[PDB]
């Protein structure tokens, strides 16, 4: 398997491989309902209007 | 030697000359005869010397 | 970590033709050893009143 | 069975740690009949003697 040959020569099981430190990320959908309507800054906790 | 630590060579011979070394000295040690030299601890048996 | 490994086979004298049948070594796994590290942890605590 | 580490969230998969390519060795055997009498030259493949 990994452990390959075994007539004859020097060979070992796993952890022999190189690692990588990249991450890789899929195509996630769009951002858009989070980031159209417009900001009203406010200053309490209830806004009143007439 | 693709896939590993690109230095198998040193590994190898070592390992043989320690391999031909103990194979000399058991023989060295004990011997029949057949197809080797005729080691000492059966050796003194021949003559009768026990 | 090597292991032990270990012998070779002597000629049969009159073999001089292709094989000699020189056998082959003893095969050496190379074997991993892994650590591990447990943790303590002592608290202890004293009050401004005392 | 595998568990490491679990705590509280970022286990990872593949054991993400650091290995040695330092390979070690414990004993080896003492080679007393090695080196016991000079190695004798031979130019032929017997030898006699008076």
């Amino acid at each position: 398997a990994v452990n390959q040959s075994s007539s004859v020569e020097v060979s070992s099981e796993s952890y022999e491989t190189i690692f990588s430190q990249r991450i890789i990320r899929d195509l996630q959908k769009e951002l858009v309902v989070g980031a159209l309507f417009e900001e009203l800054p406010m200053s309490s906790k209830i806004l009143t209007m007439l | 030697e693709e896939d590993a630590i690109f230095s198998l060579l040193p590994l190898l011979r070592k390992r043989l000359i320690e391999a031909h070394a103990v194979s000399i000295e058991e023989a060295f040690m004990t011997g029949d005869g057949s197809g080797k030299p005729k080691g000492l601890l059966t050796l003194a048996s021949e003559d009768s010397a026990k | 970590v090597e292991p032990d490994a270990g012998k070779a086979t002597w000629v049969a004298a009159s073999t001089y033709g292709t094989d000699t049948t020189t056998g082959e070594e003893v095969k050496g796994a190379l074997k991993e050893i892994h650590f591990s590290t447990y943790k303590l942890a002592a608290k202890s605590f004293i009050t401004d009143e005392t």
